[PDB]
């Protein structure tokens, strides 16, 4: 009875890891900022929006030539294909570039901050800045949660747009439905409100999930090079759960 | 210390389990949100492609839910069993004003003035033991029914608001019903 | 230095081309105004799915919106209230004088007024006062009814128009109706 | 084989939930088995449990 003894020890050690990032998020938020957190906030946008930018849009680009080649293979059989532009712009817009674009930000920007956060726990650069009277919480830590909040959400939106125009490319121009049909087909069926904004709501709720859970394994490692990268898929696991676990959540309510 | 990290730990889940809950019964997909509702049944002859949770409709306004559908083997009669809101179909305190000049005033009519007794106090006495307990908006002149919304579209209970004289009691069995009419049938008048 | 800080403004000018592209050019929002509209009602025997926010035609153009569709449970019927447009669908500064050369023109005529009560001035000055404001394209014999497009799409209201001689004035009750058809309802009539 | 077990159950939840609320206004859901065994089995499947 030592594996049973071993698996409810695994748990329990897991609780208890929830309950320290739980205290973490309340000291990080209720506090009026210091003396020049916006200059390094702007430069965290750099690190973790913009460097991001570039698989966002490439990948977002992939999807859409899917959506659209897979949509006509199955509207033409039924002989509708006026609905083509609406249940392009639907996969999209409620359900696929809230959750896509959360999968690979936890890839891409998610784990790079607990490796950069990780690598300064290791190399005794947070316990240096201590001694000094500097708190590395608000120092460190606190810009590069609100640069994860912000590019989030930002960035589903370029998803989405560039998901939408390359579904047109494939859709319009190389299987020849038409232009006007297509355009017409969306301003009817796809509402701004209940779509476009409770498309960025579910990602803003996506944004505090990628990064809360990443910033707190990359705070509290074990300082060792090679606890470090097993702190860099404990990352992109537990993201990838609460990503798909929030997301029936938010559909229930959303579209119930 | 640790102590406290657990509870601060076994507190959040918890917490992630009353979010669960709520955003599953304001979803409709579990429990009963639809208020103070009130449960009356019907007898069919046949009631094709008709599952719980279904539209119960007025005039095409949602007003109830279907719950479940028994058959008995002896009469060979289904039976349907649906719940209503009771929100908008019933007459509450104020909306007794509405009905006590209206359901009584069908009571003082010319008809009813030489046929029973003109002194009695009986036909005053009728309805306020009627009209503040157990009333419905349905009257007594109605049928129910099923039908398609949409030739497409699953079933569906209708009422079909026919005359009015009087109303049910909260928890009355309807005796006018109209069967479906189903597919297959249509194809051998139509041809 | 100046990277980082010019890095992030490119940042903020592609996402604000995307969320610009997404209100309007995808989304229905810039095609959503109603031009200084006003609100008019009408009661139903039958709305059989007609979705709030949809469309109101009155020859195949879209002139309003729904808002409401519940029940009205003294007559068991329904309450829909649309709102239709001020610049589409009445008479504007000009026009004012189009509408009262036609009130002299079809319905003040004098084989017309030699049909009525006797009078010299009577209609012929309520034609100048109740004809000024208050007033819109809609001649009164027209009912409005629900529709559908295609044989799959939504359900709209269609108003058809003909005759009238005086016009709906402001919030008004709109005369007759007829309700939507479905399978339950047209194969029970084409025998 | 746990992650993709769980996660591979949340994603039906989401297809049966989203592809009703589509399908009942055309009111054709007896393709509700086909969408949804079609979207996973030639599509989703091959692709989310690669990005897993």
């Amino acid at each position: 009875m030592n594996t049973i003894a071993w698996l409810g020890r695994l748990v329990i050690e897991r609780i208890r890891g929830i309950g320290v990032a739980a205290l973490m998020l309340l000291q990080i938020i209720f506090s009026l900022p210091s003396a020049g957190g916006f200059g390094r906030f702007v430069y965290q946008m750099h690190r973790v929006g913009v460097m991001s930018l570039l698989i966002i849009t490439v990948s977002g680009l992939f999807i859409g030539l899917v959506l659209g080649l897979q949509g006509y293979s199955i509207l033409v059989n039924v002989g509708s294909e006026s609905m083509l532009g609406t249940m392009v712009s639907l996969t999209l817009l409620r359900e696929l570039a809230p959750v896509v674009a959360a999968l690979l930000f936890a890839g891409r920007a998610g784990s790079a901050l607990t490796a950069e956060i990780g690598s300064m726990k290791q190399s005794e650069q947070l316990a240096s800045m201590e001694m000094i009277g500097v708190d590395p919480l608000k120092q460190i830590v606190s810009p590069r949660l609100w640069a994860g909040i912000v590019s989030l959400p930002m960035l589903t939106v370029i998803f989405a747009a560039i998901g939408i125009v390359g579904g047109k490319l494939v859709g319009v121009d190389f299987l020849g439905v038409d232009e006007g049909s297509f355009w017409s087909g969306m301003q009817n069926n796809v509402q701004f409100g209940h779509d476009v904004v409770n498309g960025i709501i579910k990602s803003i709720v996506f944004a505090l999930l990628c990064t809360w859970i990443a910033v707190f394994q990359g705070y509290a490692c074990d300082p060792t090079p090679e606890g470090i990268a097993t702190a860099m898929t404990r990352t992109v696991v537990y993201s990838s759960l609460c990503v798909l676990g929030f997301d029936f959540v938010l559909t229930a309510v959303m579209f119930g | 210390s640790r102590t406290s990290e657990l509870a601060v730990g076994i507190f959040v889940i918890i917490f992630g389990i009353a979010l669960f809950f709520l955003a599953m019964k304001v979803s409709g997909l579990v429990g009963t949100n639809l208020s103070d509702g009130y449960t009356m049944k019907a007898q069919f002859d046949n009631v094709n492609g008709l599952k719980p949770r279904a539209k119960v409709t007025m005039s095409g306004v949602t007003i109830g839910r279907v719950d479940s559908i028994t058959l008995d083997p002896v009469t060979r009669l289904a039976t349907v069993t649906f719940d209503l809101d009771g929100k908008l179909t019933s007459f509450n305190a104020e909306q007794l004003k509405e009905v006590q000049k209206n359901a009584l005033d069908e009571l003082r009519y010319s008809s009813d003035y030489t046929q029973a007794t003109p002194a009695q106090q009986k036909t005053m006495e009728q309805q306020l033991i009627s009209n503040m307990n157990s009333i419905t908006s349905i009257d007594e002149d109605a049928y129910i029914m099923v039908a398609t919304n949409g030739l497409l579209g699953e079933k569906y209970l209708k009422i079909v608001p026919g005359g009015g004289l009087n109303y049910l009691k909260r928890g009355d069995t309807i005796s006018n019903t109209q069967g479906t009419m189903d597919l297959e049938d249509l194809i051998s008048k139509f041809i």
